[PDB]
């Protein structure tokens, strides 16, 4: 809710600080929230892009 | 390295009047920086009156 | 398109049970996923739950309240699933051949394909 607009202004960012709130679904309700091309949520942990 | 750029700092109270001082200290971590742009030359800020 | 060999497939049935499948391109492999999206005109359309390559997370649902899908076999390499209950309307074509998509995700938006294709005109709606 802060400092963003829609995909002609969307807002850029990366730092090694923290992650978005996003992942609280991640522990126990980890819905289809987490859209994945090609690859599962679960290869994220193992390694990254 | 690899595009990644490191910050490192540190903070010691002294009393000179020229010259750098004795002694050993680390320099603590700061940030990482994942712009990767390339880099070839720098220049220092100074406040002017 | 050759059509994959496959143990029951087509429009759904009201209660019970149905293990839909179809058969995979590799063998004795079960490191794939599976789509089982419909495409058809209109509205009369229903989310259908996805299996990822990994297979450790499985259908829109997750692990925690789904149940492991079954995707290796001996004779012939299949993918088995179990369907939740739904609607028995329905109008879109089936047909179980090779798959249009092999990069198989955890996607929502994603679908089988954009537009149809050959397939029997089975429907029960109009």
């Amino acid at each position: 809710a802060t400092r963003f607009a829609s995909v002609y202004a969307w807002n850029r960012k990366r730092i090694s600080n923290c992650v978005a709130d996003y992942s609280v679904l991640y522990n126990s309700a980890s819905f289809s929230t987490f859209k994945c091309y090609g690859v599962s949520p679960t290869k994220l942990n193992d390694l990254c892009f | 390295i690899d595009g990644y750029f490191k910050i490192y700092s540190k903070h010691t109270p002294i009393n000179l009047v020229r010259d750098l001082p004795q002694g050993f200290s680390a320099l603590e971590p700061l940030v990482d920086l994942p712009i990767g742009i390339n880099i070839t030359r720098f220049q220092t800020l100074l406040a002017l009156h | 398109q050759v059509q994959l060999v496959e143990s029951g497939g087509g429009l759904v049935q009201a209660g019970g049970s149905l293990r839909l499948s179809c058969a995979v391109s590799g063998r004795t492999i079960s490191t794939f996923g599976m789509g089982w999206f419909r495409q058809a005109p209109g509205k009369e359309r229903e989310f259908v739950a996805t299996i990822t390559r990994d297979e450790d997370m499985l259908l829109y649902a997750d692990s925690v309240k789904g149940r492991f899908t079954i995707s290796r076999d001996t004779a012939k390499n299949m993918v088995f699933l179990q369907m939740n209950s739904l609607k028995i309307e329905d109008t879109a074509l089936y047909y179980c051949a090779v798959r249009r998509d092999s990069s198989w995700g955890y996607s929502r938006q994603s679908t089988e394909y954009d537009y149809w294709g050959q397939g029997t005109q089975v429907t029960v709606s109009s």
